[PDB]
C-alpha cells in the first residue's frame, strides 16, 4: 500500500502585506500594531511579470474578508521591484523576495502613523497530496482544496475542487523562465494556478492517472517459488525469506484504485530482471499475473520455465510473513 | 514550525535598525 | 449547434463585436470551451481565441492586444470583439466547439461562419 | 509551435493515393504524452470539418481511406484511394501548446 | 542509532508585550484590537537584573520590524518589578513572571484608548536537537537556529550561527541564582545566551 504522498514541486507565489501602526513618543517609539497579511498574486501578474519579466508589482491588490484591499509598499506609487533571491537557509528550498526591509513611517512627534511593506514572496516549496487527492498541502502548512490533477483536458475537470472556477487558470503551454539564471525553459508544460485567499500556487499539471500509484514497488523477486497447496497459492522468496498465500485466482487490476502504474512498473522490473538473468536459461509462460496475499500484499508473478473498485490495506508487520 | 521561523531570517533582515 | 454573428461591414480602425449562439451545450459545463477562428478569402485557417467555462480565455499572441473574448450564459453566447480593425482583417469568422474538455479532438461542431469586410 | 504544410498545392488523379505534409517548429507532443494534432477539411464554401485527430485516429463520419501517421515535428496524412469527393483545403492543427494554430494548407485537384 | 534528540534544560526570558485598543461606548466597551507580541530580554538585563537581584525592567526595549520599539508597562515610568512565580499548572515546567494582570485603559467617553502591558516571563523549557546538531528547539515550539555547542573555546565557535555574533554571549563562569529559593548557586557554569528576534534562550 503506497502510503507515501503523491508528492510534486509547486510555486507560491504571494505578497507579505505588513502594516504597522508606530506611536512615537518623546523619547521613545513603540509598535501599537503589526497587521500581516498574505495577498495572491494574479494570474496577469505571475504569467506576465514575474515568469516573463522576472520583476512583480509593488502593490498587492486582493480580497480579504469579502472587500477589495490595495497595499502600496512604502506608500508610494506602483512600481516594478525585481524579484532577488533569499537570503541563504540551511536545508531550505529556493526563494525569492522583492523587499528586504519592513518599511516603517517616519518619526513626527506624538502621533500615531501607519506604514505598508509588501513584499512579493516567490518560493518553491514542495506539495503533497493523499488519496483521494482531492486536496494538497504545501509545505508551508497551508491545504489547498483543489485536486492536484485538476485541470481542463479529458475529464481532468471533474476532479475534485472546493474554489470557483473563477480561481484556477491552466496556462497550457507555459515557458518557465527561472528567478535565478534569467533562462526560459524550452519545453512546454500546462502550468495549473489557483489562486486562493491567502496566496497563488502554481504547478506543472499532470494526469491523474499515471501519475498516482496505490501500490508501491516493495520487493524485486529473483527467484520467488510460487506453489499450489490446500486451495491457495504460495510464494516463497529465499532472497528475502518471505512466504505470502494468495487464493487461487488472479486479482483483477481493474479493481486497485488509481492502478495502472502497477502493470507498467511490474511490466518494467520483471522484463529488466528477464534481461539481467533468465535471458539465457529461461522464457516466460504467458504475460504477468496479480494475486493479493494476507496482510494486503499485491504480487505481480511472471511464471518462468526452463528451455530443458477498491484499496487494498497492507499491514506494517511482515514478520508474520 | 522549521521553515516558518526561516521565514524572517531568509525573507528580510533581522538585525537592520532604521531610525530617522 | 453552433452560430456566430456579426456585422457584415465594419469601416476600418474600429471595434467589432460577434456573437456565437449556442445549442445542445450551455458554457457553464465541466469542460466545455468555445473558440473563434477567422479565415481571409482564399488563405489557411487562422485560429483567433478560445474560452473555457471558467472565463479562462486564450488568444493568439500577435492579435492578443486586440482580441477580447467574452462569455454570458444568461444568454448562452459568446461574444468576440476585435478593435482597430484592418482591410487585412476581412474574412469569415467561425465559431467552434471543442472537446478537449471530453475527447481529445477540437473543434467538431462548426457554425456556417460570418464574412465580414473592412472597409469604408 | 509553428505548422507548415507541404505541399501548398495537390494535384492527384482519381483512384492514386495522395500524401500529405506538414512540419512544426518544435514538437507537438503534450505534457500528457499524447499528440494533439488534427486534420481538417474545408470545402468549398463549408464549415471545416475534423478529418484526423490525435494524429492516427479517425473522426466518426471519415471513411477508412484517411489515415494519418507522423510524430515528433512531422506529420503526414494519406489517402489510400483518392476520389472526387476528396476535393477541398486541406489543414493540420495543434492543439497541444497554447497558442494553436492551422497549417497553410493543401488544395487537392483532381487530375 | 540514536533517534532520541540531545536534550537540555534551557531558559527563556521574555516580555509579552500586549498593546490593546478599547472603544468605550455608551453603554459599553468593546476591543477594538490587541496587539501581541514576544520581545527578548537583554543581556544586561538577564545577568544583572534577572540573575542577580531576580528583578526585571518593566519597559521592553528590543528591534522589531526594523525599529526599536520601547514599550512600557501600564504606560507608566520605568521600575523593577520581581519576578514571582507562576500559577500552578499540572505537568508543567517552573516559569515566573511579572505582571498577572492585562492592563487595558481607563475608561473615557467615545475614545479609543491604547493600553501597554509588560509582562517579563522567565521559563524553564526543554530545548531539543537533532543531528547535525546546527539548530535546536524550545519547549514552546520555537526553533533557534544555532548550534547548541556554539561557544568560544576550542573550536566550539565554527558551529553552525544563523545569527549575527551580535545576538550571542557566552557568560563564562556564571553563577546561577534560582528565582524561588533566591540563593546563588557555588558552582560555576558556562552560560549561553542568544536573544533571538522574539526571546533570549540561556
Amino acid at each position: 500500500e503506497n502510503i507515501a504522498p503523491y508528492k510534486f514541486k509547486a510555486t507560491m507565489y504571494y505578497k507579505d502585506v505588513t502594516v504597522s501602526q508606530v506611536w512615537f513618543g518623546h523619547r521613545y517609539s513603540q509598535f501599537m500594531g503589526i497587521f500581516e497579511d498574505r495577498a495572491p498574486v494574479p494570474f496577469e501578474e505571475v504569467i506576465d511579470k514575474i515568469n516573463a519579466k522576472g520583476v512583480c508589482r509593488s502593490t498587492a491588490k486582493y480580497v480579504r474578508n469579502n472587500l477589495e484591499t490595495t497595499a502600496f509598499h512604502r506608500d508610494d506609487h506602483e512600481t516594478d521591484m525585481e524579484l532577488k533571491p533569499a537570503n541563504a537557509a540551511t536545508r531550505t528550498s529556493r526563494g525569492w523576495h522583492t523587499t528586504d526591509l519592513k518599511y516603517n513611517p517616519s518619526r513626527v512627534e506624538a502621533f500615531h502613523r501607519y506604514g505598508t511593506t509588501v513584499n512579493c514572496i516567490v518560493e518553491e516549496v514542495d506539495a503533497r497530496s493523499v488519496y483521494p487527492y482531492d486536496e494538497f498541502v504545501l509545505a508551508t502548512g497551508d491545504f489547498v482544496y483543489m485536486s492536484p490533477f485538476y485541470g481542463y483536458r479529458e475529464g481532468s475537470h471533474t476532479e475534485h475542487t472546493s474554489y470557483a472556477a473563477d480561481r484556477f487558470k491552466q496556462v497550457d503551454g507555459f515557458y518557465a523562465r527561472d528567478l535565478t539564471t534569467k533562462a526560459r525553459a524550452t519545453a512546454p508544460t500546462t502550468r495549473n494556478l489557483l489562486t486562493t485567499p491567502k496566496f497563488t500556487v502554481a504547478w506543472d499539471w499532470v494526469p491523474k492517472r499515471p501519475s498516482v500509484c496505490t501500490m508501491t514497488k516493495w520487493q524485486e523477486v529473483d527467484e520467488m517459488l510460487r506453489s499450489e497447496y490446500g486451495g491457495s497459492f504460495r510464494f516463497s522468496s529465499d532472497a528475502i525469506s518471505t512466504t505470502f498465500t494468495t487464493n487461487l485466482t488472479e486479482y483483477p487490476l481493474s479493481r486497485v484504485d488509481l492502478g495502472d502504474c502497477i502493470g507498467k512498473d511490474a511490466r518494467d522490473a520483471m522484463d529488466r530482471i528477464f534481461a539481467r538473468r533468465y535471458n539465457a536459461t529461461h522464457i516466460k509462460v504467458g504475460q504477468p499475473q496479480y494475486y493479493l496475499a494476507n496482510g494486503g500484499f499485491l504480487i505481480a508473478y511472471q511464471p518462468l520455465l526452463s528451455n530443458t473498485v477498491e484499496r487494498i490495506k497492507t499491514t506494517s508487520s511482515i514478520e508474520f510473513a | 514550525q522549521r521553515r516558518n521561523q526561516l521565514h524572517d531570517l531568509r525573507f528580510a533582515d533581522i538585525d537592520t535598525v532604521i531610525h530617522a | 449547434t453552433l452560430k456566430e454573428s456579426g456585422p457584415a461591414l465594419v469601416k476600418p480602425t474600429q471595434t467589432l463585436t460577434l456573437t456565437c449562439t449556442f445549442s445542445g451545450f450551455s458554457l457553464s459545463t465541466s469542460g466545455m470551451s468555445v473558440g473563434w477562428i477567422r479565415q481571409p478569402p482564399g488563405k489557411a485557417l487562422e485560429w483567433l481565441a478560445h474560452i473555457w467555462w471558467n472565463n479562462d480565455k486564450y488568444y493568439k499572441p500577435a492579435l492578443k492586444s486586440r482580441l477580447t473574448i467574452s462569455k454570458d450564459t444568461s444568454k448562452n453566447q459568446v461574444v468576440l470583439t476585435m478593435t482597430n480593425m484592418d482591410p487585412v482583417d476581412t474574412a469569415t469568422y467561425y465559431c467552434a466547439r471543442i472537446y478537449y474538455g471530453y475527447r481529445p479532438y477540437a473543434m467538431d461542431y462548426w457554425g456556417q461562419g460570418t464574412l465580414v469586410t473592412v472597409s469604408s | 509551435i509553428v505548422m507548415t504544410q507541404t505541399p501548398l498545392s495537390l494535384p492527384v488523379t482519381p483512384g492514386e493515393p495522395a500524401s500529405i505534409s506538414c512540419r512544426s517548429s518544435q514538437s507537438i507532443v503534450h505534457s500528457n504524452g499524447n499528440t494533439y494534432l488534427e486534420w481538417y477539411l474545408q470545402k468549398p464554401g463549408q464549415s471545416p470539418q475534423l478529418l484526423i485527430y490525435k494524429v492516427s485516429n479517425r473522426f466518426s463520419g471519415v471513411p477508412d481511406r484517411f489515415s494519418g501517421s507522423g510524430s515528433g515535428t512531422d506529420f503526414t496524412l494519406k489517402i489510400s484511394r483518392v476520389e472526387a469527393e476528396d476535393v477541398g483545403v486541406y489543414y493540420c492543427f495543434q492543439g497541444s501548446h497554447v497558442p494553436w494554430s492551422f497549417g497553410q494548407g493543401t488544395k487537392l485537384e483532381i487530375k
